[PDB]
DNA sequence: CGATGAATCCGGTGCCGAGGCCGCTCAATTGGTCGTAGACAGCTCTAGCACCGCTTAAACGCACGTACGCGCTGTCCCCCGCGTTTTAACCGCCAAGGGGATTACTCCCTAGTCTCCAGGCACGTGTCAG
DNA sequence: CTGACACGTGCCTGGAGACTAGGGAGTAATCCCCTTGGCGGTTAAAACGCGGGGGACAGCGCGTACGTGCGTTTAAGCGGTGCTAGAGCTGTCTACGACCAATTGAGCGGCCTCGGCACCGGATTCATCG
């Protein structure tokens, strides 16, 4: 039960804190904006914390409703083949081979 | 006395008989192909009014509306593959009619 | 006289009727709207159009006819050629097969 | 070799609390990890170079809330309401 | 084998035909259309056939979805559990009450 | 005849029809039926009134193509395109 | 020069409490509940301006704006009675501005 | 002078303020915008906000404290008072948990 | 080793849509300013970027054991199949009148300019609330 | 705790009378297209009883694959410092959208014809359970 006893304490976290830490969002951010162009963006000092409670929330809702589905089957865990039945289910279009490469290959730093 | 409709044009654009097959069209092709150019001229021209009224300004003069046409075709996962060829077609027709001034 | 606004552009369809609807979403403050914003788009709806009317006729006549209806749109090209169906992404057309 | 790779930085820490942050699930296999972080970085990217077009259009080269706040309607994601 | 050879007949021959009739369907137009107001309201002979053209490929879409949920769950027939999942993931939640009256209490045209 | 209440107007045949025309699955339960009669009037009772009240918000009191074609725009259903 | 914003207007709503107390406030919450007003305004505007264009006019008033919410009721399937006040209330408002003409 | 628009409808905020965000946003049809619109939306904008600041006060207390916090917003009366809640759309109010 | 219901293909038919005319009546040029908007050189002061040293939370990898996903099998019940009976689309035809659509007109309530003063915006300040 | 918001103050420009032109919305008048409605005669489709079978739920066995505790790094993270790219406001000259005559042909609305597709009737692959 230890599981639960995080997970008890996981929302009061969530209330003031963050899932990942501030300057690998810094980075990543960063790099992402550095492609398609070769000029050196020039983040501000709001717009990533602007970005993080967007994006972030965003996938706690998709994450929820994933499990949901997963629970549905009468399966305990969460598998990701229930992640992309539900992102065909909201009609969100997605690129494969981009996300790898995207993934896969780069430096950040 | 007159109207907004592009069944002439529609019906004209493709240079018939290709191989000897003039194209045809039945009564409710022109009306998905209207509908077509209405969307995508309505769509378009709201994320493109939307972006110079965020810049401050007060003129459309089409570069509004090539960094919609990018958005448009970003947002959609869509590979500048066959948004580059229509930029440039775009450019190109622009300076056809501006040059002739 | 450049009646001829299509031959002056090298378009097919007339630039005024697409900027009729073009000036119906201008959500005020901005007005204006330079005649140069008519020629760029006309041209890129007319190559897509045309892109789609090209092709469809090329599909069409596999199960023949002379005709191009909503059922050889919907399904057979736009399922095949969905360069030009996603940017539009919800189809939803008409009678037609998928 | 390590060179930071990209999509890393998002540790497998990262996923599980995200998962475990709400209450049904509390268990998650091995298929999910390399999903999250596909799933995330797609987004991430058509909500960043938005932000960045609309930044680069009205001259500037630097990048401002309202330019990410306008990124974040544009991608079919609603903000504080 | 005679479902999927009932299916291919309907997938293709039946391309214009809709599921249901004109009549029941111009019957309960005309009925939900006084419902909450106090006047016949009439309506057109073009604007029916696009209400049909528009419901109907609505519930297409939907109904597809829940069949692609359900065979995913490693099952083989469908159930009604299926519809609510997608539902909720797509959310639009129906007030279960409003529903009733509509199927029950509704009884005219 | 003998009943007349509403949603049986939706035939029984309807269901195994519109599930029938997606090759994906060939049966379905008892309990199908209920939801999609629910669905489908929840949906188009808001879709009817819609165009009920724009309609009666111009004066006149017959629909019209274009109002039942705004009502179908502004029910997130979107037409021929 | 100055900004324009309800920061303030937030504050001023009813606080004096006698039975309850508690007109307490907070600067984390400003943000949201000045960018709820926001919302709800351009949200209402836009159908109430598209609803104006249906009828050939191009004048919004007391009209354009309960229908619209009235629409936004009937697609939420909220509850009759938090349509119902509010309109009501609307009602009583612009009546007592009109009042003295 | 009427410029205590306060007691002219007997509302709060000021009807001017929700009149520029209304003129922001009106294609080049319309203009005109009467000045009674503005007293309607800004008598109904008054009544939601203090009707869910009323209903959040009370229960941001129990918990502890005397102020209003984001997540102090989130929580009950979004979640209690969804009649609120579901006009707007969706929440994603802040670093408010769940 | 044949051979059911049919896997699709050939040979026409006539019944109304799509394509070729056919003048005409406004919608797209064409010239002619001109007064605001967009451009653009210069500048002044702000915040974004880059690096150092210390400390401690947090992500991280390994050993071990149990909770749980998956394949097997008996079952029994509930969905489909098929003939048959009941209903009810639906197409052709004739009324009947509601209400869409155009015109006249005239008076109200928005648009715009001229003048003023007090409400709202930007600093000190302390005392409790995270 | 320590710093942040509610209290207090000084100022200025934007919200207000106010008076006027000038056009758009309300409204009576008029007719003719189009919605609704009743009859009926074939005739297809939905509703219904019955039988056999396959598919959902449920136990058991199995084994590999997550969760957990523990020692070990390791970059997040603070506060300070300095350096400079670029946001931001101002002053000047002008190109190019706007509004107004005058002219003229191109596409909208009707008509006329002739084939395109819906339709049926006939000849047969694959197959198949004896």
């Amino acid at each position: 039960t230890t599981a639960k006893r995080l997970s008890k304490k996981e929302q009061k976290l969530s209330s003031t804190k963050t899932t990942v830490r501030r300057a690998p969002f810094g980075r990543i951010v960063r790099t992402i904006a550095s492609l398609s162009s070769a000029d050196s963006m020039r983040f501000s000092a709001n717009a990533v914390d602007l970005l993080q409670q967007g994006i972030e929330l965003y996938m706690l809702d998709l994450m929820k409703n994933a499990a949901l589905a997963a629970k549905q089957a009468k399966r305990m865990t969460l598998m990701g083949k229930d992640i992309d039945l539900i992102q065909t289910a909201n009609h969100e279009m997605i690129d494969e081979a981009h996300a790898a490469k995207l993934a896969n290959t780069s430096s950040a730093g | 006395k007159n109207y907004d409709s592009f069944a002439t044009f529609i019906a004209k654009l493709v240079g018939p008989n290709g191989k000897g097959r003039k194209p045809g069209f039945s009564a409710k092709g022109m009306e998905v192909l209207e509908s077509i150019v209405k969307s995508l001229a309505t769509e378009m021209t709201i994320v493109a009014n939307e972006l110079a009224k965020h810049q401050g300004r007060q003129t459309l003069g089409a570069g509004d509306f090539r960094t919609a046409l990018a958005v448009r075709g970003s947002l959609i996962a869509r590979e500048p593959a066959t948004v580059k060829a229509l930029t440039e077609m775009g450019e190109k027709a622009v300076l056809k009619y501006q040059s002739s001034l | 006289n450049v009646k001829r606004a299509n031959e002056r552009a090298g378009l097919k369809l007339p630039p005024g009727r697409i900027q009729k609807i073009i000036k119906a979403n201008q959500t005020t403050d901005v007005g204006r709207s330079s005649p140069t914003a008519s020629v760029f788009l006309t041209a890129v709806i007319e190559d897509i159009v045309k892109e789609i009317i090209k092709g469809a006729d090329k599909k069409s006549e596999e199960r023949g006819r002379i005709r191009i209806s909503p059922q050889d749109i919907l399904k057979y090209l736009t399922e095949n050629g969905e360069a030009y169906m996603h940017i539009l992404g919800d189809a939803f057309v008409s009678h037609g097969g998928v | 070799k390590h060179i930071k790779n990209l999509g890393e930085e998002i540790g497998n820490s990262a996923v599980r609390k995200t998962v475990l942050r709400t209450g049904v699930v509390f268990r998650l296999d091995k298929t999910v990890r390399p999903k999250f972080h596909k799933v995330m970085l797609s987004k991430l990217y058509e909500a960043v170079n938005i932000a960045k077009l609309a930044a680069k259009h009205s001259g500037r080269s630097t990048i401002q809330p309202k330019d990410v706040r306008l990124g974040l309607k544009l991608a079919s994601i609603k903000l504080l309401a």
